[PDB]
């Protein structure tokens, strides 16, 4: 009982957080890239 | 019939001006090989030029955000 049921709990645990870990890539690629839209845009302002 | 004085046009016919004496001490008249004026001209055809880089490189970066999400999006989908 305690063998089989523990022994899926890893793969759980490993899909549960990589279900987080590619969302938190969408959220931090995403802040940072429109940083650099900025920043080419306020030197197109420059001109 | 019509009627006007005249005066001949001869070849002894000249004129006297008159130069202030420093005349010729110009600015204009005395240029050195290399001006200014010139330079403005190449710096603003190369700022005119950078300006349109800009919008080169604007519309070559634009593509940063939409390169991630569609790279992100099929493993996600696949995890879960």
């Amino acid at each position: 009982q305690r063998t089989g049921r523990s022994a899926l709990a890893v793969l759980i645990r490993a899909c549960y957080r990589l279900q987080q870990q590619l969302q938190r890539t969408r959220r931090a690629l995403l802040h940072h890239s429109d940083a650099v839209l900025t920043s080419l845009h306020h030197v197109r302002m420059l001109l | 019939w019509e009627h006007r004085r005249f005066i001949v046009a001869d070849s002894r016919n000249f004129i006297t001006p008159e130069f202030p004496r420093d005349f010729w001490m110009s600015p204009v008249f005395n240029l050195p090989r290399e001006t200014a004026a010139e330079q403005v001209v190449v710096l603003q055809a190369q700022r005119t030029a950078a300006a349109a880089a800009l919008e080169n490189a604007a519309m070559q970066a634009a593509e940063l955000p939409v390169d991630i999400e569609r790279r992100l999006r099929p493993i996600e989908r696949n995890v879960h």
